């Protein structure tokens, strides 16, 4: 599948 | 940690998934979402965090 990373602050 | 997303085959809408799915079908799909809320294409994409 085709993914993707995102940046999470609250984490 | 960041938030991971597939994007539907069908389409073409972005999805949150759970961290850790670490192994995901060569196609994925809306209708395979462990997310009821998210489980149909016509559901709009989320939006990102700002
Ligand atoms: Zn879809």
């Amino acid at each position: 599948a085709r993914t993707k990373q995102t940046a999470r602050k609250s984490t | 940690s960041d938030q991971t997303w597939v994007q539907c085959d069908a389409c073409l809408k972005w999805r949150k998934l759970p961290d850790g799915m670490d192994q995901l079908p060569e196609k994925w799909y809306c209708s395979n979402n462990p997310d009821p809320q998210f489980r149909n294409c016509e559901v709009p994409e989320e939006p990102e965090d700002e």
